[PDB]
């Protein structure tokens, strides 16, 4: 179903996956603003937007230092370790949302972050490298 | 209603001149009567007014020389007016007044204003101020001599008016009673005649009666050719 | 303190208040005539008391602006009055005076005719070693008149007292006039004549003493 | 700590009607399904139905489609993900065989194959029905008896005897007291009247130091008994 | 219940032991899906298995499930003592009722047997004032189920106001039960003593007490 | 059993931030022509279809006494009174002696005074006079008097192409935030919302700088709303959301005017010239039988905090005029109406009622706006009489404290903050950011 942007926010996290592009697309333009408002409190909207700018370009390139880029859901090859959440699928999928999620994993998630890419990426591309020579 | 004056006629300088107004046709008590005078080459004057609560207000130009009360027992107004000079000479008058609330707002802000105004009026007493004395009349009757006119002649007397009637009731038509003449001695002078048909001499009798209120001199002349 | 008015007889009138009312008026107009009581024509800016005719009508106080003006439709020889304005309004606090009177005078009246009558002195007052010679113009309009004095076709000039003329019932005027002789001098002239002329119109009445 | 409790056991004439209630915390009331399964003494356990808290759709076991009607209270939200709901279910033309043990479960999952699944089950709810009039119990005290001779311990209780409605509860020293304490399960006697007994065992040089009191709690009678258990013992291996 | 289960399986202390559930056509495995509940007697049951083979949260790996074409099993492994309760299996689909089977009853062999501990107990005075009187033997902690209680007045059997519950499942792994016998005043005095005799399956306990004492 | 992380950019999930919204200026009002407005100057087209996303079993934790949206809307206003107030024309040389005199009434308070103003040149000097109402100091005390603000702060006049009718002013969220709204009909104002919406604009809201008396608000649909920062504490805010409206309708009826006198080289001040009619000051009504009904109405739903307590109010405390007024702007000239005998019901019923209920009111042109980086402002007068109609949906009100548990509990009236005035319309919406990026254990692995 599409319900909206943030509609499966309640749904189940399987069922909020299917609505992951409609999410994705309100984090970036909100058509544009046609003359500009310009004048003394126009900076405070400047900021605001350039920061939303940086914010979106950190997690592109959070994710190119991934193997995630350009698609939205993406698969990776680190192994779910069993001291976060200690959970089974449809234990999750099927009885959790996304909100109730990020709750468990915040604990853990700066070095799930730092294992996606440090052991990840940096060693596949390097093995990528040295593999397409011989 | 009726409203009817009554004068001394004369007052001397540093007096008190004193006026009285006899009502009729209704109550005194249930209504508010004010005074009107009028000096000669002056317009109306306002002097003062009494209520129906015996409470009075005067006109600040009278110098609190005036002063009004009431008389519920005689049904009769008062009106007394010290320290009175040769201006104060005037025909006083005696009105009623009718309340008039002019609303133009809220009443609780006070957004309005009372505009005194008075329906009745009277004719009005004369009362002449001067330091000389009065004088009675001199009366005497001008024999008629082919237009057939009968009158009498009121030579000198002081002050004004003086009242000229023609057997009460019995001559009302041909009655013309000229305006009085200031002599240059300060005594004034008038003619009352009237037009006699010349059939009617020999055989009716004609008086003429006159009336000077400040000093006593009724006195009926009768005419005869 | 009177301000004039001249107004064909007819046509209405239309007299303007004296004082310019400041806020929320309520205007009285009243009618003085020499020697009668002051009547209330139009109370409360348009109200009429019993008796008052509808010739006279008040303008009401209506927004702002508007000038308090009494209109008299069709003007009579009867109307020629005092006219007081007795202005009240909110922004002037009590008003003690009745403002300045508006003498009304109609014209386009038709003309009358001086009659004249003269009265020799009396035998009482011949024996009172006085004579006075009354001469009684009545009748006629306007008040414009000469009175004059002549002694067997001689102008007297001394010993004149004329009033000024004003109109009675008539709505015409009437003058008096007063020769003051003595007894000897009374039948000193054979005839006296007292001449008056109005509009022109000289008319002449003479007495001799017998 | 997803802990769902019912409604408390009651007894009931035949041909009336009850209503259990079902009152949860700990989770999103409107979330999973509210199941209902009865057990009775005849046909084992068998499934009454489920009715959905958000939706209001229900599934009703076609046996009880007639006198069992399911109803459910909106939630109310204490925290984003906990919220306190409620769930009732009324049954008419009570009969015999459907006296015994009702219970309200919540569902397994909020998606998938299995979802209304009971997964959470509550206390239970006991539900007699007879024309038997509700008769209050006579609680009697037990003289102590020896458990062991060398070690020294009395074994002292309280008797429950004579009383219709089955459920009944006994604690000592209002709850304070929790080591040691057996209670047995209760009789059916000829007449139809229910008796159990209650023993707590002691140390036999605690009886100075420290009081036992029973408290039996009948709620379909509403009578509370306090009953002192008399430390004179009678056993002749613990006067020793 | 068309859901025939297996009537009563026993198994070895630290081995397995596999329950069975099948039915008709029309209420069994193929298209349906069948779970499994522990349902301790008057207690609340628990989930254990639930779509043929999948496991309840918190659930050890010792419990497995499978489906046939005709029948579907519960296999128990690693055999605990707390593990001797009945199980019943359901056989639902997705948008229906749960079916609940006949049920089955798992004994768990291999245990140090109990001794079981049998205590009587004389009427108080308080029910001497009622004119009433009931003996009490409570018996409890024994590991067999099967109790046999007999009263005897001044050793002679008595038939009349006895009354022996079932034995009940204790906390503690063991087995309980009590016997009542309600005996008249008359009956209270005209006798020397009285003997609750409850005869074990390898023993005999029995306890003696005195209307004088 | 078996699986591996999988990144998800896209997840429905929030976390509270803090942020700075746009505006929009409705159509731009293109009917009006006149680009002198405050929200006009730099906000946003309307986006004629808005998009309001229900979200479904979701419940959010408000607290519209914490909301940033009222802090950034009141520091938008103040910020704006200064930018508006900068380019006009300053009354600094008016700082002379003023000769003054009471109003004519030759037998309500507006004084007559007269100046020695600056005339088109400096050189030369003439004389002015006009009407100041009763803003000034006695200086030293026909009696010299001062223009009130020589004292302290300086004097602005308020530009007279600039017009104080408020416009619908609604925030918009930026890229990677959302406004969650609370539909909860009655709602806590603190506290978890059992049902959310989400968007991007809020509603249409008014900026109406008032006190006591909320005007132009929105009304809660079902029953009154009384909603507590905290109800034991006394030094709190109680906001009072009306089911329906209260006609109010102020005016000014005395037919004034304005004077343009010329002060320096190319400013012209305007002054309240010769009133010409009467003379009246400034009043409000509000019917009888609907504020009536309110006050019962809202009577009987403070019973509900309070089960055995009667409950009664009495007018604001005193002294400072601006706390203790029912301030507000008509057309132009600030209204501080009394509102004594509104609050000072149960002993009233005098004349079977007053109909229309009337309360006077005082006009003030010389403002300090909660201090907003000083200065003052002069309103220019409009000539002629103004007439302003408004509803009131909402109340400020204060408890007393003290030894006041043993009979009864007052509730008077307040303000003085005008954060409360926006709390009134923002406290059903929360600003969140977007948390895209989720990681969650799945069944897949690459290569
Ligand atoms: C907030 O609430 C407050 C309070 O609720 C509101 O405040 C009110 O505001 C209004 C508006 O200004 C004020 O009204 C003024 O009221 C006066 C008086 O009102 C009355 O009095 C009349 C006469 O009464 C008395 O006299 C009679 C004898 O004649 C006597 O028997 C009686 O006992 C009493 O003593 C009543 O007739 C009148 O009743 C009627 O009219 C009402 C309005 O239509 C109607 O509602 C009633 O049902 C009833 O039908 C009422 O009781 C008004 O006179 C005044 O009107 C004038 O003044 C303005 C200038 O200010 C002028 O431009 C107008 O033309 C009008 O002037 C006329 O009347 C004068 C005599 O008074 C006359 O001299 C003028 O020439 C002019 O006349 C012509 O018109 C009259 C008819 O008016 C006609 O007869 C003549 O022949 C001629 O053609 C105002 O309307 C309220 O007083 C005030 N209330 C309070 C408590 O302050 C406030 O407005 C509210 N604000 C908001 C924003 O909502
Ligand atoms: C917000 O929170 C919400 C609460 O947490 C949350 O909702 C949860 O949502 C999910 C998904 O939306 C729900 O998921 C599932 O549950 C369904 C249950 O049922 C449908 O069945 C109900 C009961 O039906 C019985 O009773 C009816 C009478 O009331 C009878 O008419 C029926 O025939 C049926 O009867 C049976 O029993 C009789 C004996 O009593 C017997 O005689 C008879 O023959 C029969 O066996 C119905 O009431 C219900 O009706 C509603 O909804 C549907 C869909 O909207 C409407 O069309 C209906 O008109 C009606 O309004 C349903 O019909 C399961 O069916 C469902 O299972 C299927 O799908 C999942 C995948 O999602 C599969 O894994 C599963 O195997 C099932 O697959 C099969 O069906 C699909 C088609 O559905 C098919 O494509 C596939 O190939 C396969 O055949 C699923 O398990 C969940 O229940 C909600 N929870 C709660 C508590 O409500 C919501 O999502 C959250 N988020 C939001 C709102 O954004
Ligand atoms: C502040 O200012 C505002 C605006 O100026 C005022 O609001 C107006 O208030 C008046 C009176 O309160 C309203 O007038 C009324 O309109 C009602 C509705 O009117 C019509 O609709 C009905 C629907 O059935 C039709 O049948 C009817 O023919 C109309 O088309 C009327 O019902 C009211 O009538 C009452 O009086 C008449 C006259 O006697 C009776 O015949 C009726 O039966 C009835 O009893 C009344 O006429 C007006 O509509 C309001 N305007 C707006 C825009 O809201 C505030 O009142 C004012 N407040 C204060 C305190 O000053
Ligand atoms: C759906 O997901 C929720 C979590 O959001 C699951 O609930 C959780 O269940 C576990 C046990 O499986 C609970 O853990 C326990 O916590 C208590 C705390 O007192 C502790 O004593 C226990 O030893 C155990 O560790 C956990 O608290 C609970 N969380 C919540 C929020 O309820 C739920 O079981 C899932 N439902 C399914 C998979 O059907
Ligand atoms: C310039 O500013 C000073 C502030 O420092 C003004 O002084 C203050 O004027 C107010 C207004 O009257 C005084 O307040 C009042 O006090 C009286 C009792 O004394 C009370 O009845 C009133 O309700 C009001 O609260 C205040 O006391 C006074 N403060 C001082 C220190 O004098 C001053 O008036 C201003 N104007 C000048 C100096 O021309
Ligand atoms: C919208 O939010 C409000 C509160 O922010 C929700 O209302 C609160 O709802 C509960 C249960 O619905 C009310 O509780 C009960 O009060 C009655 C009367 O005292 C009592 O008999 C009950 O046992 C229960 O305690 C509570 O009073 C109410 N809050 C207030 C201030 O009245 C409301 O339910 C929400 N809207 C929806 C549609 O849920
Ligand atoms: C606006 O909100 C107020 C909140 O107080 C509403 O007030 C009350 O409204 C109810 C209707 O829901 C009135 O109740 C009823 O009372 C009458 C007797 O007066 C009875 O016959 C009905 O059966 C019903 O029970 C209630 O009296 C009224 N006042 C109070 C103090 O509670 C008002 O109705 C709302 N108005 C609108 C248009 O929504
Ligand atoms: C409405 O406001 C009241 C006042 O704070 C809330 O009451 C408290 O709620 C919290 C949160 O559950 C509890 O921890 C407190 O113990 C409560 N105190 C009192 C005195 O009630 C109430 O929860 C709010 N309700 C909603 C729906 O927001
Ligand atoms: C929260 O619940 C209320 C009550 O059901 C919803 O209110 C209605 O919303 C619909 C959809 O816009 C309107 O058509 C109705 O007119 C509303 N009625 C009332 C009485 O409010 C509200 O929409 C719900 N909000 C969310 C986000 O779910
Ligand atoms: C305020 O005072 C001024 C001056 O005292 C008033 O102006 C005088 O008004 C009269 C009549 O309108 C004029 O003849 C004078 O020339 C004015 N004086 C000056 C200096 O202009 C003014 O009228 C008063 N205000 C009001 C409302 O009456
Ligand atoms: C999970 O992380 C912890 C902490 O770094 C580590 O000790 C453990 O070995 C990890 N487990 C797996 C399966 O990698
Ligand atoms: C203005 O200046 C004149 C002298 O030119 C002076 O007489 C007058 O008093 C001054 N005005 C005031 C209000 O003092
Ligand atoms: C509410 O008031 C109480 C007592 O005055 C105080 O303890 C508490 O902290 C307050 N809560 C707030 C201000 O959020
Ligand atoms: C309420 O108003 C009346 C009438 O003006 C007044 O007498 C009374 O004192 C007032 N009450 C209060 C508490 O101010």
């Amino acid at each position: 179903v599409f319900l909206g942007f943030l509609g499966a926010a309640g749904s189940t996290m399987g069922a909020a996956s299917m609505t992951l592009t409609v999410q994705a697309r309100q984090l970036l333009s909100g058509n544009f603003d046609i003359p500009g408002p310009k004048t003394v409190w126009g900076i405070k909207q400047l900021q605001t937007r350039v920061l939303a700018i940086e914010r979106y370009l950190k997690d592109q390139q959070l994710l190119g230092i991934w193997g995630c880029s350009g698609k939205l859901i993406c698969c990776t090859a680190v192994p779910w370790n069993a001291s976060w959440s200690n959970k089974s699928y449809e234990e999750i999928w099927g009885n959790m949302t996304w909100m109730q999620w990020d709750r468990e994993i915040n604990n853990y998630t700066n070095t799930i972050y730092s294992l996606l890419e440090e052991s990840q990426n940096q060693q596949e591309k390097n093995e990528k490298d040295l593999l397409a020579l011989d | 209603v009726q409203l009817q004056e009554s004068g001394p006629g004369l007052v001397r300088p540093s007096e008190t001149l004193s006026v009285t107004c006899i009502v009729s046709g209704g109550s005194i008590s249930n209504y508010y009567w004010t005074w009107i005078r009028q000096s000669p080459g002056k317009g109306l004057e306002w002097i003062g007014y009494i209520s129906d609560r015996e409470t009075t207000t005067y006109n600040p130009s009278l110098n609190s020389r005036a002063v009004i009360s009431r008389d519920t027992s005689k049904n009769q107004l008062s009106l007394q007016l010290r320290s009175v000079t040769t201006a104060d000479t005037a025909i006083y008058f005696c009105a009623t007044a009718r309340r008039g609330q002019r609303i133009y707002g809220v009443v609780s802000f006070g957004e309005f204003f009372y505009y005194y105004y008075m329906d009745v009026w009277g004719k009005g007493t004369a009362v002449t101020v001067s330091s000389a004395s009065t004088k009675g009349p001199s009366v005497f009757p001008l024999a008629p001599s082919g237009t057939a006119a009968l009158g009498c002649l009121v030579k000198d007397y002081f002050p004004e008016p003086v009242t000229v009637s023609w057997n009460s009731g019995a001559l009302t038509s041909g009655v013309h009673t000229f305006p009085a003449v200031l002599q240059s001695s300060g005594l004034y002078s008038l003619s009352s005649v009237v037009t006699v048909p010349s059939s009617s001499l020999g055989t009716q009798t004609y008086i003429c009666n006159v009336n000077h209120k400040p000093s006593n001199t009724k006195v009926d002349k009768k005419v005869e050719p | 303190y009177v301000s004039p008015l001249s107004v064909a007889l007819g046509e209405t009138a239309r007299i303007s208040c004296g004082r310019q009312a400041l806020g929320s008026r309520a205007v009285q107009w009243y009618q003085h005539k020499p020697g009668q009581a002051p009547i209330l024509l139009i109370y409360n800016n348009q109200d009429r008391p019993s008796g008052i005719p509808e010739r006279f009508s008040g303008t009401p106080d209506i927004n702002f602006g508007t000038t308090a003006t009494l209109t008299i439709s069709g003007v009579e020889v009867g109307d020629e009055a005092d006219y007081y304005c007795h202005m009240w309004d909110s922004r002037s606090g009590f008003s003690w005076s009745f403002g300045g009177a508006t003498r009304l005078t109609v014209l386009s009246q038709p003309k009358a005719a001086p009659s004249v009558t003269l009265f020799p002195p009396s035998s009482e007052e011949l024996q009172a070693n006085k004579a006075t010679l009354v001469c009684l113009i009545s009748d006629f309009y306007p008040g414009a008149v000469t009175v004059a004095w002549k002694a067997d076709s001689s102008p007297v000039k001394a010993g004149v007292e004329t009033t000024t003329p004003s109109k009675q019932s008539n709505n015409k005027y009437a003058a008096s006039s007063y020769l003051s002789l003595t007894p000897e001098q009374w039948k000193s002239h054979k005839s006296y004549s007292c001449q008056v002329t109005h509009e022109g119109s000289t008319v002449e009445k003479t007495v001799a003493p017998t | 700590e997803g802990q769902l409790v019912q409604s408390g056991a009651e007894l009931k004439k035949p041909g009336a009607s009850v209503k259990i209630s079902c009152k949860t915390s700990g989770y999103r009331f409107n979330f999973y399904h509210i199941n209902w399964i009865r057990q009775t003494a005849g046909r084992g356990p068998e499934w009454m139905g489920w009715i959905s808290p958000y939706s209001g759709d229900k599934n009703l076991a076609p046996a009880f489609q007639d006198r069992v009607i399911m109803t459910t209270d909106t939630e109310v939200p204490v925290t984003s993900f906990t919220s306190t709901g409620a769930a009732y279910m009324e049954i008419r033309n009570l009969k015999f065989d459907d006296t015994g043990t009702y219970f309200c479960a919540k569902g397994l999952l909020r998606d998938g194959s299995s979802t209304w699944l009971p997964y959470l089950w509550g206390q239970g709810t006991l539900l007699t029905v007879s024309s038997a009039s509700t008769k209050g119990p006579s609680v009697f005290p037990l003289a102590p008896s020896s458990k062991s001779t060398s070690g020294g311990t009395a074994a002292l209780g309280c008797l429950v005897k004579d009383y219709f409605p089955e459920p009944v509860t006994v604690s000592w020293n209002s709850g304070a007291l929790t080591s040691g304490v057996h209670t047995f399960p209760a009789v059916l006697q000829s007449s139809g009247l229910y008796s159990l007994s209650s023993v707590v065992t002691v140390p036999s040089s605690s009886l100075g130091t420290q009081t036992y009191i029973c408290n039996v709690n009948h709620k379909p009678s509403n009578t509370k008994v306090d009953k002192r258990v008399e430390p004179k013992s009678c056993d002749k291996g613990l006067e020793v | 219940s068309v859901l025939t289960q297996s009537a009563s399986v026993s198994g070895s202390l630290g081995q397995s032991v596999t329950i069975s559930c099948t039915g008709p056509n029309s209420v069994c495995c193929s298209h349906k899906s069948i779970s499994w509940y522990q349902w301790p007697p008057g207690r609340a049951p628990t989930l254990i298995i639930y779509e043929d083979n999948e496991r309840a949260p918190g659930i050890s790996p010792r419990f497995s499930g499978y489906k046939s074409y005709w029948s579907a099993y519960l296999t128990i492994s690693d055999l605990r003592p707390e593990d001797e309760t009945t199980y019943y299996c359901c056989s639902y689909t997705h948008n229906s009722g749960c079916v609940f089977g006949t049920g089955t009853k798992v004994s768990v062999l291999g245990q140090s047997k109990a001794n079981p501990s049998v205590t009587l107990f004389p009427p108080s005075s308080e029910e001497l004032q009622a004119n009433k009187a009931t003996l009490v033997c409570l018996i409890s902690d024994f590991y067999p189920g099967a109790v046999t209680v007999a009263w005897k007045a001044d050793s002679s059997p008595v038939k009349a106001g006895v009354e022996t519950t079932t034995p009940s499942k204790q906390s503690n792994n063991k087995y309980a039960a009590s016997s009542y016998l309600s005996l008249t005043p008359e009956q209270w005095k005209s006798h020397r003593s009285y003997s609750c005799q409850v005869t074990h399956e390898g023993s005999t306990v029995e306890k003696t007490v005195a209307p004088t004492e | 059993g078996n699986l591996w992380v999988t990144v998800y950019y896209g997840v429905p999930v929030w976390k509270e931030a803090k942020t700075t919204l746009f505006c929009a200026s409705d159509a731009k009002a293109h009917k009006e022509e006149v680009h002198n407005i405050w929200a006009t100057h730099a906000c946003v087209p309307t986006d004629p279809n808005p998009q309001e996303i229900v979200l479904k079993n979701v419940t959010e934790n408000f607290n519209m006494w914490k909301n940033d949206m009222v802090d950034q809307m009141h520091e938008d206003i103040i910020s704006l009174w200064d930018q508006s107030l900068k380019p006009c024309v300053k009354l600094t040389p008016l700082c002379v002696t003023l000769n003054c005199s009471d109003v004519k009434i030759k037998g309500s308070d507006m004084k007559n005074c007269s100046f020695n103003t600056t005339t088109e040149i400096t050189d030369k000097k003439k004389k002015e006079y006009a009407l100041f109402y009763k803003l000034d100091v006695v200086a030293l005390d026909s009696s010299e008097y001062r223009l009130i603000n020589c004292n302290t702060s300086a004097v602005t006049q308020a530009c007279p192409k600039v017009s104080f009718d408020p416009i619908p002013i609604h925030y918009c969220a930026p890229a990677g935030y959302a406004i969650l709204k609370c539909n909860n009909k009655t709602f806590n104002g603190t506290g978890p919302c059992n049902n959310v919406s989400t968007v991007q604009c809020t509603h249409g809201i008014k900026p109406v700088v008032s006190t006591q008396l909320l005007l132009n608000g929105s009304l809660a649909e079902e029953e009154v709303v009384i909603r507590f920062e905290n109800l034991t504490n006394n030094a709190k805010i109680i906001i009072v959301h009306l089911n329906e409206s209260v006609e109010i309708n102020c005016t000014r009826p005395s037919n004034n005017t304005r004077k343009s006198v010329r002060i320096g080289p190319g400013q012209t001040f305007f002054a309240t010239g010769d009133i010409i009619g009467d003379i009246r000051q400034a009043h409000c009504n509000i019917s009888r039988k609907k504020w009536n009904t309110t006050l019962q109405r809202v009577k009987e739903k403070l019973k509900e905090k309070f089960p055995n307590k009667t409950i009664q109010f009495a007018p604001s405390s005193g002294g400072d005029l601006e706390i203790t007024t029912h301030s507000f702007n008509c057309r132009g000239e600030f209204f501080y109406c009394y509102t004594s005998d509104l609050f000072n019901s149960t002993y009233m019923s005098n004349n079977t009622g007053g109909a229309n209920i009337t309360l006077q009111c005082r006009i003030k042109q010389i403002i300090r706006m909660w201090q907003g980086v000083g200065q003052a402002m002069y309103a220019p007068p409009i000539a002629g009489n103004i007439t302003c109609k408004s509803n009131i949906t909402g109340l400020l009100l204060t408890r007393d404290g003290g030894k006041e548990k043993n009979d009864t509990e007052t509730f008077r009236p307040g303000g003085g903050d005008m954060r409360d005035n926006w709390r009134s319309e923002l406290y059903k919406y929360k600003v969140v950011e977007i948390k895209p990026l989720g990681i969650a254990p799945d069944k897949c692995k690459r290569r």
